[PDB]
């Protein structure tokens, strides 16, 4: 369920 | 030359996915592998044209192949396609 961007898009 | 995908890099990626990301692999089997009632699944290998999964379901086990739309040139192509497929698959069950 967790969205991958929570750990793999650093902005 | 540019650095290619290799068997040793494939093995590093597969172990990191099986250790910490197992829920995502069961979603790949359901949405892209046409499987139902999946209890869990693991990545056996990844290669330039697809990945092989072991899928458990209803007390049994089987191996399946998921083919990619375009070939992978290196590990950055592999990283990108695994994240794109997970975003699409989360959308199926949450619409
Ligand atoms: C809660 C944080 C978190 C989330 C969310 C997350 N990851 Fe990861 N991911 C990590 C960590 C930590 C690593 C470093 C390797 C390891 O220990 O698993 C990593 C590594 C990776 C790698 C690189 C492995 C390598 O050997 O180069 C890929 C590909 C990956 N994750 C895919 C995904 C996908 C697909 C999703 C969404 C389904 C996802 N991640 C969501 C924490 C996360
Ligand atoms: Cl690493
Ligand atoms: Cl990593
Ligand atoms: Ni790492």
């Amino acid at each position: 369920v967790q969205k991958c961007a929570q750990c793999h898009t650093v902005q | 030359m540019a650095d290619p995908l290799t068997p040793a890099i494939s093995d590093r990626i597969c172990k990191h996915m099986n250790e910490d990301h197992a829920s995502a692999i069961a979603l790949y089997a359901q949405v892209f592998g046409q499987q139902t009632d999946v209890t869990m699944a693991q990545m056996q290998a990844i290669d330039p044209t697809g990945m092989d999964l072991v899928v458990e379901s209803e007390g049994g086990s089987k191996t399946i192949r998921i083919e990619f739309e375009q070939p992978l040139k290196d590990s950055e192509d592999a990283h990108q396609v695994l994240i794109a497929m997970a975003k699409q698959a989360r959308s199926v069950g949450k619409n």
